[PDB]
């Protein structure tokens, strides 16, 4: 197929992968520091999607170095796997828009 | 479970006076309260919505203030057919609950 | 009409409805959750907006497993929407500076 | 000059009057309600930044149903404003690479 | 290289730039006010990171008029950045998408 | 409704002390008190705005401080024109509230 649908896949499988990477490793990162919450896989699971998306509950969230590390890492996963798939419907809508425009 | 406080239980009042009926909540709920009237053998009855909003055919002497813990039921020129039990209740957070009740006494 | 517009009133449309049933469907699954305050409709819509726009303000939230599935529903849709939104008019001032480019 | 920069102008111009009225309206809609914290114009100016930029920080949002209505229009002015300057940028990056590749 | 891409790389530096002026700032700022959090660097330097992204945790936030003048100039740069980075992917999937169409 | 508990209610002290009166916010209201001053048979003061800024016109000897639910107004070297009651006002949640005063009296 063409080259920003396949980007856009990709970014897809990457994504689920941080987000995975992201539960266990917070977790990893922040038990071990007092007062800490995001200490078990299913709700640092759901941290990290929040985090993807930025939607910023404030239910949850790191204190630890590493944990904020692997935060940063979850937001920018999150921030340009959506911006990537945004690049990818103006391409599609462009093209189309040539087509529909006999060019 | 959140728990709704009523104090005191029984309130004794002279016909035409001021009256206020008392609930706190162990948690801050914003104002989702309400109360209700409950007559002897007959049901409860919505007075009050979300702390102060009326309900139409609702004498308009009850009214009810408060917010976060703190909510009161207020009624004007007390009469004779205020005479019955009154309770507070909670829709803040799962689930609902209510009030032990307040005994309103001319 | 062209595609790109017809293709963001659709994301209006379906946006609208997915915070509708969004609202519907955050009640019955925090519902039966103690401590879960996403439990009657009105308040629910306003979270299904909040989250879908991801202006997130942490005054509401889902605490079950089936109210964060929802919540990421809302979540995409919100993004997927908004950033379709921005595709169509990446498109149309494509299409226009093609135009006033005598092209 | 071209249009997207003229229309992204307009986005800005527009914002700026979006988050004053927006502040004004939030205070007035607010006030009255009890346990509402939106009810002073300087900081009601804030929160609408906030609410524009999503960044949600969570310390201060409407409880009364206009509040919410207005913050809704916040979000949207907010969202489709940053939105369209993306564009902008694309549209711009678009054009300069035709000539660059001799187009 | 290409132009596109020259301001992303751009728009990378000035971040990282934007992201540490941003916690000296703010700490200078907050620093003075009872009741304020923002006011260590290292944490500072994380307030200004979710700012930028937006993700909005919401643990802590500025209180006073130079901070939140500062918050806004973090936000914004975080919002430009991502955002010009989103029309770069689609400068750049715009372009082989001619090329792959043979145009 | 936020409560502010202004205690002691009397305050004694002797002329050139430094004196400080007392408010207590029922909850968190960051620094959005104010404070009042106001005299025998006349109308209320504004002395210190937002906890701590000073407002002009006002006798560089009154303080404020405190953030939260504490907050102290302070007064250098109290004297005779400083006799009368004093008074604390929040705006940080509606509808804004008041204390119920501190008489000074030297
Ligand atoms: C789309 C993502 C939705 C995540 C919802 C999480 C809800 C957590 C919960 O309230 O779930 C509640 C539920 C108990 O009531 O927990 C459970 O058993 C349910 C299991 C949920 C998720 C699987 C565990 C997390 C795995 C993360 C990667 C770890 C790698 C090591
Ligand atoms: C744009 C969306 C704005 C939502 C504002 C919600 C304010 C809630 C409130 O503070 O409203 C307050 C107000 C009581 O004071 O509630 C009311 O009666 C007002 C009714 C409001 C909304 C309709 C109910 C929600 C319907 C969601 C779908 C359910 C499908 C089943
Ligand atoms: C970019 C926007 C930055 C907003 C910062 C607000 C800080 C509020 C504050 O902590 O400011 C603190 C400061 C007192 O310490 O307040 C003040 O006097 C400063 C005045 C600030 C702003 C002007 C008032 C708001 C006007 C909104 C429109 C109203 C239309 C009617
Ligand atoms: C990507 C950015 C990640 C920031 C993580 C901050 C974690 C703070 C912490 O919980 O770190 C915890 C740790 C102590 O446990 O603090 C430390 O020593 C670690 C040092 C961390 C960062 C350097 C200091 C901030 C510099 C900001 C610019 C100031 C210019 C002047
Ligand atoms: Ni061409």
């Amino acid at each position: 197929s063409a080259l920003h649908w396949r980007a856009a896949g990709a970014a897809t499988v990457l994504l689920v992968i941080v987000l995975l990477a992201g539960s266990y490793l917070a977790v990893l990162a922040e038990r071990g520091a007092p007062g800490a919450q995001l200490i078990t896989y299913p709700r640092a699971l759901w941290w990290s999607v929040e985090t993807a998306t930025t939607v910023g509950y404030g239910d949850l969230y790191p204190v630890t170095l590493w944990g904020r590390c692997v935060a940063v890492v979850v937001m920018v996963a999150g921030i340009t796997s959506f911006g990537l798939v945004t690049a990818a419907l103006a391409t599609w809508f462009v093209g189309r828009e040539q087509e529909r425009r006999g060019h | 479970d959140i728990l709704l406080t009523q104090s005191p239980a029984i309130l004794s009042v002279s016909p035409g006076e001021r009256v206020s009926f008392s609930c706190r909540a162990s948690q801050s709920i914003g104002t989702d309260i309400h109360w209700y009237q409950q007559r002897t053998n007959g049901s409860p009855r919505l007075l009050i919505k979300y702390a102060s909003e009326s309900i139409s055919g609702i004498p308009s002497r009850f009214s009810g203030s408060g917010s976060g813990t703190d909510f009161t039921l207020s009624i004007n020129s007390v009469e004779s057919e205020d005479i019955a039990n009154y309770y507070c209740q909670q829709s803040n957070r799962w689930p609902f609950t209510f009030g032990s009740g307040t005994k309103l006494e001319i």
